[PDB]
Formats: structure tokens, sequence, C-alpha cells
RNA sequence: AUACAGUGAAACUGCGAAGCUCAUUAAAUCAGUUAUCGUUUAUUUGAUAGUUACAUGGUAUAACUGUGGUAAUUCUAGAGCUAAUACAUGCAAUCUCGACCCUUUGGAAGAGAUGUAUUUAUUAGGAUGAUUCAUAAUAACUUUUCGAAUCGCAUGGCCUUGUGCUGGCGAUGGUUCAUUCAAAUUUCUGCCCUAUCAACUUUCGAUGGUAGGAUAGUGGCCUACCAUGGUUUCAACGGGUAACGGAGAGGGAGCCUGAGAAACGG
């Protein structure tokens, strides 16, 4: 099951490690009205 | 012919619907370039229906993609296959085309197997229309002094080219026999007429 | 017999549904040669080997060699075990050493562990699968 | 409205292309030849093209091809293609993670996705279950692929390690999508439901229920598109039927047939070509453009051959499109925005281009 | 980058095996050509030698043969319905060997009549009860027997009998 | 298992 | 590769190891390399008509050699066992023939013998349009060959129309040449033949001398009956 | 600048250099394969007309069709092997060193170096066909009769010479037609021979 | 030599281009031997294709003539030529059953029959120990293959004097099979110390089955499902070594040719 892939492995990926960097800035709105807009959505 | 075509309005030459008519044998003839030519003086003469499946005639015509045009254009049931209404225009050329692809001899491969891709979509035509198919290849083959007068040959008809446009009529049957079988449409004048006189043809010439 | 998602049938066999002359399937079957009697159970059997020497498309060729089934756990294939005693010239004397050989085995034969087993050698069958049962004792 | 073919075959649908390209030395003694002009060289991949997408930057484009599995890259400036480099297996979802063509992660129907670089490619990495779809998070930087099962997995780009899977209560992930201003990730389930999923937490924010009055057919989410609006959202269904949803509300504000019955294949938010309220939904055979409030409809494109993929070139009337021929067709409504600066010129040969109605 | 040499792969007493050189062009492997339903395309692969082999992308078109009653007829591909080695490739409708397709069953229909005369001598007209149906509901199941991937072809055979009972029990 | 090689060694001569 | 170095090259040529750096390689032809005699060795180190590969050449280009009735031009080409070789010139006629010892031997004969040859039937198997055929050791493919012939038989071929003149069938008591392993060039009749399928077949052969040995049925050649050969052995 | 002008129906060419920048304004933002009337050009040039078909740049480099830029851009062009190769735009601008100019109808005035001089055709048709499409040639008229001939004079000797015609119809291609044909019923002829032998050697066993 | 005919630059075609320097590896290198009924194979060699024509087109250009740009290259655009074994197109026979048993070798009414290549389906089934092997037949399929529009030397035999019919020796081409040159996998055997190296494997297949993808083909080689297997105290696995006693051409990634190279070529 393990073998090929077919069970997803959680273990690091060295290559993959840092291959980009999170953008500080965020989403344009803020995260309070993020929530509130979600806790709405679709009435 | 290519001049012809290019006639701005064909339909008012002092002579278009007996040149309609020399133009209808024309897109008949074994020689396909004669055909592409014979076509575009017939397309030159403006029908709606005629111009919404030009491309598909013009495409039959074309040898190379001859046997997929058949496949689509033909086929019944086809999403591109003509419309009821425009049945009845378009398929008169569409027997006169066919039929020269027919007169094509046998002296390849390839050439063999565009008779049976001819002769196969037969079944696809309605009944009368296979019936037209057949009452063309007989026009040529003359059999009304024969049974006119009490079934006696004519010494003039009696040549090596009767023979021939007769043997051509048989093969021509034969095939359409095969692949309609029981289904096959069997009319005096089309068919039976002709068969009998081409017998009477060979007794005649053998004994003779 | 049908119990994969593909539908078993030997190849290039065929079997006319209108003409049902016979109620048994034809079945395509071969002798193997070597002597090796071909047993009735894959004559009439019903199962499908693609790698069976009698029925499949495998050809038995080459070395012919003999061993003691060890393990018959696996799916239509076993383990034998073959024991000689090899020579050490330095002391002139015997030891005793064994190897383990996978053998494809046809559903047509009935294999236990400890029996003795005649195989012969085919085509490669599978990644360590060179030989395939013919006979069983 | 005219709508200009500037590059891709121009012959009847049934005709073949590579019978084109027999014809095509017979016809070189025709003029037409040497006029026709061609934007971007060597604009073709051999049989068929499954996709199409353009670079941030502007400057830069990318595809795929069926045979050799190619990725090929195109250069703006430079009106020639970049580099051509083939893949493994055949190419199913990617996206182009740098501003430039540098970056790229690859969804292939070999169940691995694959990260290129500018040298080459740099790891080969398997999901568990076969995928149809393939989003990055610019945020957190977490790739998300949908799947064959319920399971929605995550691969954290920073860390190099895969998180948690989102579990979804129905099997089948067609199409996800995420919106820039809300991180709100929509998932495009195989039942007639899309499930709306929290980025920062892992939770459920809602499930909606598509309806069609029309047919009782059941349907299949293929695609979903959130606006830079943040609010508004656009579904499409297997059956042809593009909603456009504000996400506040459940009903849906307008229903658009296409016509065909085909799945739609994408839905482009036209709304930095100015006029905004445009929306471009991509179906098999048509690709049009509508109005979000009216449903009005403006410009139908009209492809001789199948839809694979449609792009849009941002600030300008260019659309670029993924079909089934040797040439891929690039388009131009002169109407809807102006010629991109690469194409400074194509405004000069409008006259002389196709104008397909 | 698809290799056949069986170096990478580990041992049969198990060690893992090291590389021993750079991979080999006369161990090539190519990829897999996923047929698919549409306009014909199909490719030329020059392979070890002067031969070729033919690369079948695209394919609506197949001759396909009526094994009880001995003919072949050449007929547009309608669908893949079952693939036994995985549904993936009916979901994406991928044409290979084995799948379970649909077939035009109108040149089969006209050439029955033809030979029989009867709509759809009696006893050799009769056929099986669920091939009729077929007919009736006018679409046919047929299975792939020829490789679309390596010869450029999509021949087939009508699914009859025991495995057609198998099939529609598998469907 | 016999080679049923021919060997060059055993024919020629050795008699030096 | 393509060099062959005289230390390398095949035992039976008889040629001296330290004539030169390099041996001819055969050409591609009938016989096998290591089964076969080129012209240059023939004719330079056996008959010692030609002083270097240069007079083999002018020879050879004179077209005073013949191999099996037909004009040879080729340096190398691979002459083999049951090979006739004529100059027309000289008025002599060879047949290759492996001695004793295993070497090829320069038989004279005379011109009827050159006018046949013998082939032992590799293959009987029937070509395309279901026409039989026969594959002899030499690679000659000859059609409508007579039923009876099987593989392992020897069949005698005219040299001038290449058709079969009789067949000899291989069963015990026949007169056998050993063309293979320690026995070669040895000459016997049959005795047993000790058939083991999937394997290699054995032979065993008696000589006049009543002496027995034991041999690969690859290695066997019937060249007549028991006291009649059909060729002038040497 | 530059204009190298063309008149191909006498095959003559010739180059003008033009100092005042009103022609070369008015061939500005033109493109390879547009018209341009040669009154604008000049009075000389008075009813010409010109279609524009490539130039070369200041730097030397061409224009090349396909491309719509007033500016250089490096396209990866063949001369199967391609390479990447800085070419211009297909647009005339004032980078232009040279314009070559064809021109498509006269003007009412006779160019000196132009209109007025004629080149001839280099070689004559070689193929026999050829030559008689040339000549107009009737079947039964041959073509061996009206073979072009040039002169050649070395020094006080003289002598016509004539080319080589190629699928004339010989008496030894029909020859070699007869053998090939002769051959291939000797061959069937001698393969029923032998299947008939072997038939009676059959019967004779049986 | 009144089509050219000797020699022949240039160009288009055809064929062939397949020593050094670093690292190191225990029967996984290499040597012997088996099998390919599991494969490709230029070339050599033997066989092998009766299914407008007194010879078609540029749907063609090089070399070549001439006009120019550039500091400039095995950098170059415009105009005008001309050819093929280059590129395309393409064409009144034979064999059986044989009444009359007419003549008794014999003629003969009438009936009939008649390429090759790919793929699928179906029927019959001399060769080997063994085959669904070989071959044949039927129904179709195909970006349906091929089945001399070529060249050199000689000018014979006939007559129906037309340059009428019929032709000798070679070269270059072409389908299939076999042979030969090779290549690729593959069966078994083959002198170091070793437990102070006892577990190794499934560690992105480990053992096997079914089906599929690809190869020149067999095969987890890879892919979808299924079983939890495989080696080992008779030494698996790991470690050291007088195991000189396999790699690359500035560094990695990728592509192209050809029979054969992941090419010291691009």
């Amino acid at each position: 099951k393990a073998s090929k892939g077919r069970k997803l492995n959680y273990s690091v990926q060295d290559p993959i490690a840092n291959y980009e960097a999170p953008i500080t800035s965020g989403y344009k709105w803020s995260d309070d009205q993020i929530d509130e807009f979600f806790a709405g959505l679709l009435g | 012919l290519k001049t012809l075509s290019k006639f701005k309005n064909i339909k008012n030459v002092y002579s278009a619907t007996e040149l309609h008519d020399h133009l209808m044998v024309l897109l008949g003839s074994r020689n396909t370039d004669v055909q592409k030519l014979a076509l575009d003086a017939l397309l030159a003469y403006k029908n709606p229906t005629l111009n919404k499946y030009r491309d598909n005639l013009k495409n039959l015509l074309d040898d190379t993609l001859f046997k997929d045009e058949i496949t689509t254009f033909l086929t019944e049931n086809g999403s591109q296959s003509i419309k009821a209404e425009d049945e009845k225009v378009v398929m008169p050329y569409v027997l006169r085309i066919f039929f020269g692809r027919a007169q094509v001899p046998p002296t390849s491969g390839q050439k063999r197997s565009r008779k049976i891709a001819v002769i196969s979509v037969l079944p696809n035509f309605k009944k009368p229309y296979i019936n037209d198919f057949l009452s063309l290849a007989s026009e040529r083959l003359d059999y009304n002094y024969f049974f006119g007068n009490s079934h006696q040959i004519n010494s003039s008809k009696a040549t090596l080219k009767t023979i021939r446009r007769m043997t051509g009529f048989v093969n021509i049957v034969n095939s359409t026999l095969s692949v309609l079988r029981t289904n096959f449409p069997l009319h005096t004048n089309s068919v039976l007429q002709p068969l009998i006189y081409s017998i009477a043809m060979a007794y005649y010439v053998l004994d003779t | 017999v049908q119990s994969e998602r593909a539908f078993q049938k030997q190849p290039h066999i065929f079997n006319n549904p209108k003409v049902k002359t016979s109620k048994r399937t034809k079945r395509w079957y071969k002798n193997a040669g070597l002597g090796f009697k071909t047993p009735k159970t894959a004559i009439e059997g019903s199962y499908i080997d693609k790698k069976c020497p009698f029925t499949g498309l495998v050809s038995i060729r080459g070395k012919i060699l003999t061993g003691t089934v060890v393990s018959t756990k696996m799916h239509r294939t076993i383990v034998i075990r073959r024991a000689y005693l090899h020579y050490i010239p330095k002391y002139n004397r015997y030891e005793k050493r064994h190897k383990n050989v996978p053998v494809h085995v046809s559903p047509a034969f009935r294999v236990q562990v400890g029996d003795i087993v005649t195989v012969g050698q085919c085509r490669p069958i599978s990644k360590t699968v060179r030989f395939n049962v013919v006979k069983v004792s | 409205v005219s709508v200009y073919q500037v590059s891709g075959t121009n012959v009847s649908r049934s005709l073949p292309d590579w019978i084109a390209k027999k014809r095509k030395r017979q016809l070189k003694n025709d003029l037409e030849y040497q006029n026709r002009v061609e934007l971007i060289q060597d604009f073709e991949f051999s049989e068929a093209s499954n996709k199409i997408k353009v670079s941030r930057d502007g400057q830069y484009c990318m595809a795929t091809g069926t045979y050799k599995p190619q990725i090929h890259v195109y250069d703006f400036a430079n009106l020639s293609l970049k580099f051509d480099r083939h893949t493994d297996a055949e190419n199913v979802d990617f996206t182009i993670l740098s501003d430039d063509w540098t970056k790229s992660v690859h969804l292939q129907n070999d169940r691995s996705i694959q990260f290129q670089n500018k040298g080459g490619l740099h790891y080969t990495t398997r999901i568990p279950k076969f995928g149809r779809s393939l989003v990055y998070n610019k945020v957190n930087c977490d790739l998300y692929v949908g799947a064959s099962g319920n399971e929605l997995y995550r691969l954290n780009l920073e860390k190099g390690r895969f998180l948690n899977p989102f579990k979804l209560d129905t099997e089948g992930v067609n199409h996800v999508s995420i919106n820039e201003v809300n991180g709100l990730l929509a998932a495009g389930t195989e039942t007639n439901v899309v499930e709306f999923w929290d980025p920062r937490s892992r939770s459920r924010v809602s499930k909606l229920y598509l309806e069609n009055n029309i047919d009782n057919r059941p349907f299949q989410v293929t695609t979903t598109s959130f606006r830079n609006d943040g609010l508004t959202f656009a579904c499409g269904t297997s059956n042809g039927y593009s909603y456009i949803y504000d996400l506040r509300t459940s009903e849906p504000s307008i229903i658009k047939d296409q016509g065909y019955g085909f799945d739609i294949k994408k839905i482009i938010w036209l709304d930095n070509v100015g006029t905004e309220n445009k929306i471009v939904t991509c179906d098999k055979r048509i690709a049009k453009i509508w109005d979000r409030l009216d449903g009005k409809a403006y410009a139908s494109m009209e492809p001789s051959v199948d839809i694979n993929d449609i792009e849009h070139v941002p600030g300008t009337g260019m659309f670029f499109t993924a079909n089934e021929s040797i040439p891929m067709h690039t388009y131009y409504i002169p109407s809807l925005g102006p010629s991109p600066r690469w194409c400074s010129f194509l405004d000069s040969i409008t006259e002389e281009l196709e104008e397909k109605p | 980058g698809i290799s056949r040499d069986s170096r990478h792969k580990r041992s049969a007493t198990g060690a893992k095996r090291a590389q021993f050189r750079k991979k080999r062009k006369f161990e090539l492997g190519r990829q897999p050509a996923n047929t698919k339903i549409g306009a014909k395309r199909i490719h030329s692969v020059r392979t070890r030698g002067g031969n070729k082999k033919y690369r079948a992308l695209r394919i609506e078109t197949g001759n396909f043969s009526w094994a009880s009653e001995g003919i072949s007829k050449k007929t547009r591909i309608a669908g893949v319905v079952y693939h036994p080695s995985n549904n993936e490739l009916v979901r994406t409708n991928t044409l290979t060997k084995a799948a379970i397709v649909q077939i035009d069953a109108t040149p089969f229909r006209q050439w029955f009549e033809a030979h029989y005369g009867q709509t759809l001598r009696a006893a050799s007209a009769k056929i099986e009860s669920s091939v009729e149906s077929q007919f009736s509901a006018g679409r046919l199941y047929a299975c792939i027997s020829s490789r679309p991937g390596q010869s450029g072809r999509c021949d087939g055979y009508i699914l009859e009998g025991e495995e057609l009972a198998f099939y529609l029990r598998r469907l | 298992h016999f080679e049923d090689r021919f060997d060059a060694r055993e024919h020629k001569d050795r008699s030096n | 590769k393509k060099h062959l170095k005289r230390l390398a090259a095949p035992h039976h040529w008889l040629l001296d190891k330290l004539s030169g750096c390099y041996a001819p390689r055969p050409s591609a032809g009938p016989h096998k390399l290591r089964e076969s005699l080129p012209l240059i060795v023939f004719l330079r180190n056996r008959l010692k008509y030609a002083l270097n590969g240069r007079e083999v050449k002018a020879i050879l280009m004179q077209r005073h050699v013949k191999v099996d009735g037909k004009v040879r031009t080729d340096t190398t080409y691979p002459a083999g066992f049951m090979d006739v070789i004529t100059l027309d010139a000289t008025n002599e006629n060879f047949r290759l023939v492996y001695d004793v010892k295993g070497r090829f031997a320069v038989h004279r004969i005379t011109d009827e013998e050159a006018s046949y040859k013998l082939g032992k039937v590799k293959k009987v198997q029937l070509g395309k349009k279901g026409v039989p055929y026969v594959v002899t050791h030499d690679g000659r493919t000859i059609r409508y060959p007579d039923p009876n012939i099987k593989v392992n038989d020897t069949v005698k071929i005219d040299l001038a129309s290449g058709k079969i003149t009789d067949f000899i069938k291989f069963d015990a008591g026949k007169l056998v040449y050993v063309t293979g392993g320690r026995n070669l060039g040895r000459i016997g009749t049959i005795v047993h033949k000790e058939r083991h399928d999937g394997g290699f077949d054995l032979v065993h052969i008696k000589d006049s001398l009543d002496n027995t040995f034991v041999t690969r049925l690859n290695n066997v050649f019937v060249i007549g009956e028991q006291g009649k050969p059909y060729i002038s052995l040497p | 600048m530059k204009l190298n002008i063309s008149y191909p129906v006498n095959g003559s060419q010739k180059t003008f250099e033009i100092d005042d920048e009103h022609r070369i304004r008015v061939f500005f933002d033109k493109r390879i394969g547009q018209e341009v009337d040669g009154e604008a050009v000049g009075d000389e040039f008075k009813g010409y007309v010109f279609k524009i078909s490539g130039g070369n740049d200041k730097q030397g480099f061409p224009m090349k069709q396909g491309v719509l830029l007033p500016t250089r851009i490096k396209l990866l062009l063949t001369k199967g092997e391609r390479k990447r190769k800085s070419v211009r735009g297909a647009i005339v601008g004032p980078d232009l060193a040279v314009l070559a100019l064809v021109i498509v109808k006269k003007g009412e005035q006779e160019l000196e170096g132009l209109t007025d001089t004629t080149v001839p055709k280099r070689l004559g048709p070689k193929r026999a066909n050829n030559i008689r499409k040339f000549f107009g040639l009737s079947k039964e008229d041959d073509v061996r009769d009206f073979v072009i001939r040039r002169e050649v004079t070395k020094g006080e000797k003289t002598y016509t010479k004539a080319p080589k015609i190629q699928r004339l119809v010989t008496p030894q291609r029909l020859q070699r037609k007869r053998h090939q044909r002769a051959l291939k019923v000797r061959n069937a002829q001698a393969q029923r021979e032998a299947a008939a032998e072997y038939a009676q050697l059959l019967a004779k066993r049986l």
C-alpha cells in the first residue's frame, strides 16, 4: 500500500523545502472582515 | 469549361437548361478533372441548397478525402448528412459523382477499394434514389429498340464498344446485388430489360 | 474462472454462439513433449492460464530440473528448494548447500509442501520465475 | 462586434490540418500564403494542445502538447518559441508559481506532480490518487490538488511536507479555485454541490447545492472561478449551464445556457479589460462573452476545432485558445480593448484579418 | 526519461543496486499514447531499425468484426463504457485494447436486412436476444482487439455470448 | 554439463 | 568490432602467428567466420600462388577464381566446408575438407566432382505461396525439394543449376563426417542417435578401426553410405 | 536612403539614393506586400507602382516576412537545424538602410536604367517537353531540330554547343523496356516448368 | 558527332563518418556455457513479385548571371535562369474441370479460377520434443506499402524495308524469406577474510496473479485492482582489500540522425 505512493507520506522532502517564501502582506481584506463574510456565506 | 465556371451569370446564357443537362453528364464523367470542372460550372448556377453543401461535393471529387467524406457526408442519421428537404436537389449530383468514380477502372489496389466504397454507400440511399443510380448506368445502353421490335438484334449495335458498356453495366449490378441483395430494388426499365438485352447481345455476337 | 475484471479466454479460440453444436466451449491444448503426459484435467478443464505449459502460450525448452516444494502460498507459482554437495579442494571435502527457485505452476497441477516436482525452463514469466511445473509426484 | 482570427487553421471543419500541410506545397504559388501573418513563431503543437497560460509579467506564455508530451514557452517580446521540453506523461493541470516562466508545477495524468525550474526538471512527486485540477495559494504557498477520491491533498511549498488532506463529503474533485481577496476555496465536486473550504483553518464554510429547473438530468460541477471583487462566484456544469452566484446569497443571480450541452471547460473574468461587467464561458465548441448583470450576448467565439482551454492576455483584447489542431488559435476583439504592446501593429492589419462573425 | 532497464530495481536477495552506467537508448521506453475519441490524429514514430510505428492520439473510427456472421464493417466509435484495467480511462474515455466501447450498429443493421431480408431464412436470421436489444436501442457493445498505440488502428469485435453476459454484469 | 568445446592447448604439441 | 589479431585468428587456418600484426577477417557470406577460409588465406598461405594480398587482389580481379562455379572478386570471401574452388587457368579444382587434425586441406578433385557439392539440410519449410524449400548448411534456399528430404539429411546440389540431384537420409550405418569438436575431421559410420529433446542430440560413430566416439548432432554431416562416399575423400 | 528597384519583365534592376526625407516618409509605415504609388516618390516615377519586397537596416540585418514590428527581434530561423538570429520587422521605418522594390506597373516616363534595358535568360530548355512548350512543337515535330545552340569562340577556333535532352524517346529505352518484359515472361515460364516438374515428382512418389 | 557523346572545377544526389583524461569497483565486472517457439539486424550470399507510355509536371531549384546591406563570420535580402536513380504523377494475359469421347499423345463446346504489405475477426492446419509455428482460405480495414517514366558497353536474329518486329553483357533500384555481420536479454558454473556485519526487504514495487502502457521484442520495466509475500546461521545483508589486480569532453536538463550512438556530431 505504501509502495508506489498510493499512501500519503508525511515525511520531509528536501528538494521541495523553501522552494517559495510566503507573502507577508496576506489577503487584501482584513482577517476579521474575511471571518465575518464567511459566517454569512450563502446566508 | 474553366471559362464556363467563371461566367458571372451562367443561368442567363442563351441556353442554360440544356447546357445544365450536358454539364450534368460531364459531372458523371470518369475523369475527375472533368467532374471538378463540371461541378464548378454547375456551382456557378445559384441555388441555396448547393451552396450549403458545396464543400462536401468538392471533397468527394478530391481523391484523398473521398473515403472519409463518404463516411461522414453520406451516412444516414449523420450529423453532417443532407437534410430531408434538401435531399431532392443534392442527390442527383451525388449519383453522377459516384457514377463517375465507379467508371474509374480497377487497375490498382487503391482504385479497386474506391469501387467497393462507391457501391457500399448505396444502402444509405433511399430506394428510388438507388433505382435512379441504376437508371443512370442503363441510359447509355440502347435497349428500347430490342423490346420495341420482336426481340431482334441490330447489326450496327453489335460492336466491341457496345459489349464493353454492357460489361460495365453487369459488373455494377452484380456489385449492387452483393451489397443490397434482398433489399436490391428491381425495376423492369432500369435494370431487368437492359440486363436481358445484354444477354441477347452476347448470344447474337457469339453466334454471328 | 471469471474472477477478474477482464474476461478470461484462450486467444484466437472461438465458440460460435449461433452454431451451438456442443455445450462445452472449444478448448485448445498442446502436449509439451519430453515424454510429459498432458493431464486430462488440463484437456477438459475450464481454467484460463496464459502461462500454462499445456494450454498457455509458453514453450518448455532448455534445462529440466527437479526439486522439493517449500512454499505454495502465492497464486499460480511456488518456491522449490534444490540441494547439493559442493566440493572444497583445499580440504578435499564436501559441504551441503541449497538454493530456492520460484517456478510457475499451472492450476492443472495440485502441489503441496513437501512433494517432488520436475520443472521445465521457459521464457521469463515474471521478475524471478524462469521455469514451469511439468510433472508432480 | 468584430472578432478576428489572427492565427489558426482556416479550413473547413471536416478537412483535417495535416491535409492542409499536404496542400501547403501545392498552394505555395498562391499569394495568400505570402500575405498571411503569424504572431508567435512555432505557435503549434505537432498534433494537439490541451491548455494555455500566460505569465503575470505579460511578456511570456506557456503551453503543453499531446505528442511528444511537451512544454512550449513562448517569448512575447521576441515573437518566438523560447524552448521546448518534453514530459514523461501527458499534462492535466499546471500553474506558474513565479511571475515569469522560471518556476511552474504540473499535474500529469500518471498521478505525478512535477516541478519545472528554469534549468530543468527539479523533482517529481506522486500524490496518492489521480488528480484533475491544481491551484496555488500565494499567501500560504500551499499547493492544493483535487483528486478522484473525497480527500483533497495539501502540499505546503515552504516546509516541503505533505500536510493533512482536506476531507470532502462527496467523491471526485473536478476543479478547485481560490479567491485572492478572501482565500476561500471552492471545490467542484462530482455531485451537484460546491463545497467552500477555509484556508487558514480546515473547515467547510458552506456547501452549495446547484439546481436546474430546465433539466432533471444529473450534472457535474466542471469549473469554479472567483472574481477579484471577492463576492461574485461562477460555476460551470457538465450540461453547459454557467451559474453566477453572489457568495452572500444562496440563489443564483443569472443562469445562462450555452445551448450545446457540452461541459464548460473554463470561465474567465474580464474585469481588467474595461467595462468590468463581462464574463467568458468556454465550452468544447464555443467560448462566449456576456455581461454579468443583463445576461446579454456580445461576442461569440466559434473555432473550427474543439477547444480544450482558453486564456485572456490581461489588459488586452487578445484571447489564446488551446485546441485539437496543429496551430492553436489566437483571437483579437478590437472593441473589448487595445491590442497588446508586443502586438503593437496588429491594428494596422485588421482590415486584412479574417474578421469572422 | 522512461527506461526499460532492470538495473534500477531491487535484487532477488534484495540489495539496493548501485547505478552501473548512464541510461542507454536500446532499453528505451516511450510515453503512453492516450488515444481518445474524435477526429483522427495519428503520428509516425521512428523505431529501432527501419521499422515504423503509428501513434493514434485521436480516433473516432474502427473496423469492427461480427465474428458470428463473419463480417467486418467500418463504424463510428461512440465512447468507452468499461475498461478492465483502470476506470480512469473509462472516465477519460481513453482508447486502448480490451476497452469496451460502443460502436455504430447502422451498417451492421443494413447488412443484416440485405442478407436476410428481415428487420431487426428465419432460423438463420435468428440471433441472440441481447444483441437484438442492442440494435433496437441502436448502440452496439464491442471489445477492441487492435492496439491504436502501436498500429494506429482501433479494430475490434462485437461482444457475444458468455463474454457479452460477463461484461453486461460488470456494467 | 559438458562443454564440448575444442581447446587449442590440448591439440598443440607440448614436447619442448 | 572490425579488426582481428593474428593471435586471435582461428587456429584451423594454419596461419603462422608471427607473419604480421593482423589477419584477414572473412567477409559476410555463406559460412560463419569461425568456420570459413577466406580466399586470401587459401590462395596465398595454402596454395602459395600469391605472395601478398596485392597479388591476391590481382588474381581475383582477373576473374581466374570461381567459388561454387561463380566468379568471386572479394579478397575475404568466406569459402567453407564442401565449397568447390575452380582455377581454369591452372585447370585445377579443389574441395575444402578438414583433415584429421581439423584444418582445411586443399584436396584436388576431378571436373565431375567439382560439378556438384553436398549440403546438409539445416531446415525444411514452405515459403510464400505454399512453395516448399530447403535451407542447407551453406545458406542455399532450394525450392520444390523432394518430399522425403528432412532435416539432418544431405542433398547433392548441381552447381550449374543449383538443383538437388540426389539425397541421403540420416540413419544408422550411414557414413559421416565430423564438422566440429575434438573429433573434428574424423570419418565414421553411425551407430546410434541419442535423442535428448530440449537438449543437444548426441550421435555415436564407429570408425573403420572399430573405435567409437560420441559427438553432438550439430557437428554431423552425412557424406554417403559405409564404403561408398559420394565425394573423393582426402 | 537607397531604393533597389527591380523591374522583372526585362529583369533589370538599379539603385536610387534619395536624399530628401519626404520620399522616405511616404514610404514609412508600409508593409512588405503593400503597394506604393511612384508619383509620391517622384515625378520621374509618376504612374509607377512599387511592391515592397524587403531590405536591410543600418546594421546590415535583413527584413523578414511574417513579423509585424518596427524594431529588431531575434527569431529562431532555419537556413532542420534552427539558429536564433537578429532580423528586422516587415514595417518600413527610418532605420532601413536599403529597401528593395519591384515595379508592378510602368508609369508615363521610361526609366533610363530599368525600362530601357534588358537582360537575356541565362539558359534554355533541357527536357524534351520543355523544348516543345518553348517552341510550341507538335508531337510529330522532333525536338532534335529545335535545340537551342550557343556559339563559343576560343581564339580562332569556333564551335556550336547544345545540351543533352532528357526524357527523350530513344531506341535504347525501348530496348530496355522490351528486355525487362521478356525477362519477366521468361522467369514466369521457368517457374511454371519447375512447378510442373515438382508435380510430376509428386505423382511418381504417390 | 546538329540532341549530347573525351576530360572536367562548382553544385544537386548516393555511401560512410560507430587515442587521451578521471573514477574505482568481490562471481552485480569478467570468463565459460544455454535459450531466444521472446527479439531488431546496413552489408555479404541463395531464392523471390505476368494482375502520354515511341515515356507526364514544376506542382524547381542549386551551381550560375546581375543588384545591394553590414565593422563583420562556414553573415546576407531582391530579381532572372537551368537538370536527376532529387521531388511528385502514372500504363486484347494466364490456369483448371473438361462433354464431343470427335481423334483414342491429341484437339476441344461450356463451366469456372486468378497480386503483394498492415490491422482485426474466422476456418483448415508440412515442421520440430513441443506451438495459436509455417502456409492457405473467407469478410473487411489502412493518412492501404510495393509491383523499374534509371544508366553504360555491343548492334546480333529476322523478315512482313519500315530504322517494322524481335534482342546480348552489366550497373543502379525493389517486396518477402533464409543466410551472414552484429546487437539485446537469458539458463547454470567459477579460490580472499569475514557474525568483534544477524537480520534484510515492502524506503514512493518488495514477492506473485489479472488487465493495460511501451520495447526491436519476454519481463513490475511502468501503470489500475487484488494476496502478504521473497532471501537468510547450508551465512542473506553489511564492512575491508597488492579486486589495474566503469565514467565524461566547461557543469547539469532536453531534442535531432541512422541498420547499428541517448553520438568526443549538431
